[PDB]
RNA sequence: GGACCCGAAAGAUGGUGAACUAUGCCUGAGCGGGGCGAAGCCAGAGGAAACUCUGGUGGAGGCCCGCAGCGAUACUGACG
RNA sequence: GGUAGUAGCAAAUAUUCAAAUGAGAACUUUGAAGGCCGAAGAGGGGAAAGGUUCCAUGUGAACGGCACUUGCACAUGGGUUAGUCGAUCCUAAGGGUCGGGGGAACCCCGACAGAUAGCGCGUUUCGCGCGUACUCCGAAAGGGAAUCGGGUUAAAAUUCCUGAACCGGGACGUGGCGGUUGACGGCAACGUUAGGAAGUCCGGAGACGUCGGCGGGGGCCUCGGGAAGAGUUAUCUUUUCUGUUUAACAGCCUGCCCACCCUGGAAACGACUCAGUCGGAGGUAGGGUCCAGCGGCUGGAAGAGCACCGCACGUCGCGUGGUGUCCGGUGCGCCCCCGGCGGCCCUUGAAAAUCCGGAGGACCGAGUGCCGUCCACGCCCGGUCGUACUCAUAACCGCAUCAGGUCUCCAAGGUGAACAGCCUCUGGUCGAUGGAACAAUGUAGGCAAGGGAAGUCGGCAAAAUGGAUCCGUAACUUCGGGAAAAGGAUUGGCUCUGAGGGCUGG
RNA sequence: GCCAACUCAGAACUGGUACGGACAAGGGGAAUCCGACUGUUUAAUUAAAACAAAGCAUUGCGAUGGUCCCUGCGGAUGUUU
């Protein structure tokens, strides 16, 4: 099979976990699009009331 | 030199009624030996939304006065009945709302729903949500009742005739306001084909005795004899007076 | 496929008349004893070799007997 | 937060129809849609199933009413007429 | 990444014509047919689910196919109505008899008095 | 009378088409990603009270941008 | 005939090199290179429609708008295998009818004017009891009895081969089960492979709209480790790539979200969802029952498939042997299925065949055999027709190998909000007659100093604006909007900092 | 202690001020006329102010009936009120 290297993907991903290609000028979708607020406001209920159950 | 729409539609085949999803028609028992002489008791099983009636249908299971089986009822449903409800059909049932009684028991100044016109013919009068009709007086004499129709007209029945004690479920359905044409699409969906309408002077004058013109107008008195022919009774058919009150 | 859990069970089942062949598979770390009848194929696994060969002693002297 | 000064439920409508018919529509919206007390198990669990239909939802009991309320005013007059007539006659 | 095709000369996603993707002992994936989901047994009183009986097609309840464990409820109405929706029959057809023996008594009472 | 030859727009009679298109009915199938944020609900602040305000939650609409689908405004473009 | 060897062959990015055959090669085949389709395809299948176009061999002439050694052309042969996939069965809108009523008649209405078909029990084949005028046509997408891997052809396969299952029907034999004549257990929800029964009656499944959130399962995508092979290696790279599989069916286990049962009796109200909601009509709590599964383990089943490493014939052994197929993570990810809530309706979103269950208990048997038995195993059978192929920038229609038209299933990686655009992998493909030149005029696509609509009927056309983040936003208003009003600022790369979680352990 | 994900917000440094670097992707404002709006229309010269629409109003009709089809017989509205 021809070569479809995931190197460059790769390197891409961990570039962008320390924070790197994630300004303004690389954002194309509203924050909502990117996340909702709904997740976020999802994730925290669920870890708050396990918290304090 | 074109058949009209009104001409077309007494032949039907588009104009037919849409009755694909009804439940069957809403009446009342056959009259027997037990509801003219005593009371036969029933209980109201389901409240059920029948297309294109306005008024709720309920669903009655009595037990057969003769045979070994359950006797299976549709019937207009009336205000205030509710499933799990005993209904009492017959000359001595009682005063109550939801019981089928003949009109000869039934007290002046009543307020009844699908009332029969001819005895045994299960109910024609007052079945629109919302409707009733009234008891006016008894004449002994010759065994005719006087009621009070919903359009306002007073009609005499035979006292034999049976009535729905109260008033069609349902009522205050029209005073909504609809806001769109696709509440009125859906809503005629499961009538029949008669929406949208289209004007007679929006025609030619080909389909139309309205359509023509230089301008959009009738040209001529739109009161129309009640003897004129299919194809030119159009607009206001024999009308004693026209325009506001 | 059926399994048979007991090697009584195994006998009673290769005794009988529409039993037609028996298969013996040997895996590593167990035998496999397979029956072929004529609604289903009915397999006992056990675990210790020295049992599996008293059984293939005990097999029946009609039943076609074959080693996988 | 008040999210809306007068529409209320009406504002699914945006700017359409005009405000006369929106107001008028407003009160069957609002009256439809609402929660009615259960004569039958004391809870106020009976909501509008289709046009007339009313079902509770805690004791199953279903009835038939208004059109967009679960009792017409014409309901409690025509109940009160018939027990008159029905003590009349039984008197 | 492997594409599928039907496995029959239907064409179209109805819901009889439903499908799940299984990895064959060959590697390779396929479609295999599914039954449409139905609904089990109901109770016409309650309205609820009829306990102990699995929800299957109801070609799937044939006795041949299905052993009478599965498709049966020891006790009275068992598989048709709920143990509460039974126990209310019990205590209503009780009380009613009792009742109408009342009424009859009363009756007798009343008549021997006048 | 076919009436020297050829020629109408029409009229009549009897049949054939809803595989295109129009409309009703029955039974199936199909339609990204975003924007605005109506009811209902939670909490907090101000106030003597009435009541008012704030921050969240939720996801209504013959609502908006827009892909597929459906359609066809302009170039009075190409072709003609 | 002249027109005239003239008008034309120009959309869909694109071909090149060597070799083979052949009289003849830009156009056939092989290999290499350079490109395109880019998963809502130029890929892989079906429905209709076509009808042999399918596969092999060969080829004078014609045709394939240049050419051909070639082929969807021509000629000679071959090819479509079913109890399980469909039709077949059911009924939908409707169609066709008896009788009756009309009609000169062809015919019209259509169960509406009427001694219905028949259906069950026992039998001297006769008796008894039920019996509301169509037991007909109408769906290769509605409903619906049953099959799965692995392999195989030039061309067929869930149809052929092997193995392993299932459905319907028939008849008996063995064993088992009940007789307290018609089982046992659990307080209960209910459980156990069996465990009476006729006319009559009743319930359920089949059986159903649409939209939104959330949750579960299968497949895919994705990250890490182990091993096997391959790619790069002037330099670096424990790194880059490929594959590391488990069908129907049988048993056991498990038991989502709900629903249900037992104990108990709650305000200092509590429980609880993303949202809701629930509770003296009995919550929280403790303990249980049931329901789904495309969940787990085992049999099937490693003997198969795949990858790798070897020996051998070396013209014809579809030959012979070994190693591995392992262990984890992750998620508003994508396709499908399911569960449970909520929104909407003056819209409430089929029927029947068929199957299951239940109410009743006429009637029925014996003492070492009788009467029953939906239990297990054993035995036999399963009709007719369709099945090749295309499904389209040449296999359907459009007079054609026509840039048009024609229903639907599957759907990878990167960027990015995104089945947007752009690039790539699998698969496909370079098929649009070729060569030379680069005049005018055209068609399509750009730029242009200074001015900026003076052009023109008219700003036609083009240009300008455009994503995201922050600030800010008037008149008017039906108070819902106007609104992205208007008007301003920022946006790369690199190196960091802070915040936002899960499991285990008293 | 062992794992886990990509969102958000800040700070330095740095490049010829380049940075939604291709692609993707509103021009805006002040008024007049018509039609309320969404929807529909002359397949192949007109998409519009035309048609429809909700809203408003009028007319006939209680079944031995209103409207309509049919040579006749009988039918549609009507599973209706
Ligand atoms: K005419
Ligand atoms: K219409
Ligand atoms: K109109
Ligand atoms: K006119
Ligand atoms: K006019
Ligand atoms: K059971
Ligand atoms: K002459
Ligand atoms: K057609
Ligand atoms: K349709
Ligand atoms: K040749
Ligand atoms: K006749
Ligand atoms: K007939
Ligand atoms: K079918
Ligand atoms: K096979
Ligand atoms: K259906
Ligand atoms: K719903
Ligand atoms: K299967
Ligand atoms: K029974
Ligand atoms: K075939
Ligand atoms: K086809
Ligand atoms: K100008
Ligand atoms: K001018
Ligand atoms: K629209
Ligand atoms: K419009
Ligand atoms: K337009
Ligand atoms: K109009
Ligand atoms: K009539
Ligand atoms: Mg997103
Ligand atoms: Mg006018
Ligand atoms: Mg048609
Ligand atoms: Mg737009
Ligand atoms: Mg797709
Ligand atoms: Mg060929
Ligand atoms: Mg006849
Ligand atoms: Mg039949
Ligand atoms: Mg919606
Ligand atoms: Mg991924
Ligand atoms: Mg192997
Ligand atoms: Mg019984
Ligand atoms: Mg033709
Ligand atoms: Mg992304
Ligand atoms: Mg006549
Ligand atoms: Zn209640």
């Amino acid at each position: 099979t021809k070569i479809h290297s995931r190197s460059r993907a790769r390197r891409m991903k961990e570039a962008k976990r320390k924070g790197r290609h994630s300004g303004y000028g690389k954002r194309k979708g509203t924050r909502e699009a990117r996340l909702p607020t709904k997740v976020l406001w999802m994730r925290r209920m669920r870890v708050l009331r396990r918290l304090l159950r | 030199g074109r058949v009209i729409r009104a001409q077309r539609k007494g032949a039907g085949s588009v104009f037919k009624s849409h009755t694909h999803h009804r439940k069957g028609p809403a009446k009342f028992r056959s009259l027997d030996y037990g509801e003219r002489n005593g009371y036969l008791k029933g209980v109201v099983s389901e409240i059920i939304h029948d297309p294109g009636r306005g008024a709720p249908l309920a669903r009655v299971t009595f037990r057969h006065p003769f045979r070994y089986k359950h006797q299976k009822e549709l019937f207009v449903a009336a205000e205030g009945m509710y499933t799990g409800q005993f209904i009492y059909c017959g000359k001595k049932a009682n005063l109550m709302v939801g019981n089928v009684l003949a009109l000869r028991s039934i007290p002046e100044g009543a307020v009844v729903c699908n009332v029969e016109h001819k005895v045994g013919d299960r109910g024609v009068f007052a079945r629109c949500s919302g409707d009733y009709a009234i008891v006016i007086s008894h004449n002994p004499d010759n065994g005719t009742t006087r009621i009070k129709l919903p359009s306002g007209a007073k009609k005499i029945v035979p006292s034999g005739c049976r009535a729905m004690i109260g008033q069609v479920a349902g009522g205050g359905r029209t005073e909504k306001p609809m806001l769109k044409a696709g509440n009125a699409y859906h809503k005629y969906r499961v009538k029949r084909n008669c929406w949208p309408k289209v004007r007679g002077v929006a025609m030619n004058p080909v389909e139309h005795p309205h359509g023509g013109g230089n301008h959009q107008h009738i040209g001529h008195a739109s009161t129309v004899r009640r003897d004129a022919p299919p194809g030119q009774k159009v607009g206001l058919i024999a009308a004693r007076r026209t325009g506001r009150l | 496929p059926k399994q048979i859990h007991e090697i009584k069970d195994f006998l009673l089942t290769a005794r009988r008349k529409d039993a037609r062949t028996v298969k013996i598979k040997k895996n590593k770390d167990m035998v496999k004893f397979k029956v072929r009848c004529s609604k289903y194929l009915y397999t006992l696994c056990v675990s210790d070799f020295e049992k599996a060969d008293k059984l293939k002693q005990s097999l029946p002297p009609g039943l076609s007997v074959q080693d996988l | 937060t008040k999210r809306t000064k007068k529409a209320g439920i009406v504002g699914k409508y945006g700017t359409r129809y005009g405000a006369s018919l929106r107001k008028q529509i407003k009160k069957m919206e609002v009256s439809q849609h609402s929660k009615y007390f259960c004569e039958f198990c004391g809870k106020y669990a009976v909501k509008r199933k289709a046009v007339g239909i009313w079902g509770c939802k805690d004791c199953g009991k279903v009835k038939a009413g208004g059109a967009y309320t679960l009792n017409t005013a014409s309901a409690v007059t025509v109940r009160s007429t018939i027990r008159r007539l029905r003590e009349q006659t039984e008197s | 990444v492997q594409r599928l095709t039907y496995r029959k000369r239907h064409s179209y996603a109805t819901k009889s014509n439903q499908h799940r993707v299984v990895k064959t002992p060959g590697g390779k994936l396929i479609y295999q047919s599914t039954k449409k989901r139905a609904s089990g047994p109901k109770c016409p009183v309650t309205g609820k689910r009829i306990q102990g009986i699995p929800h299957l097609r109801p070609t799937e309840y044939k006795r041949s196919r299905l052993s009478r464990n599965r498709r049966t409820v020891n006790r009275a109405y068992g598989g048709v109505l709920s143990g509460s929706a039974v126990r209310e029959r019990i205590i209503r057809a009780f009380l009613v008899e009792e009742q109408k023996i009342v009424k009859k008594v009363l009756k007798i009472q009343k008549a021997k008095e006048k």
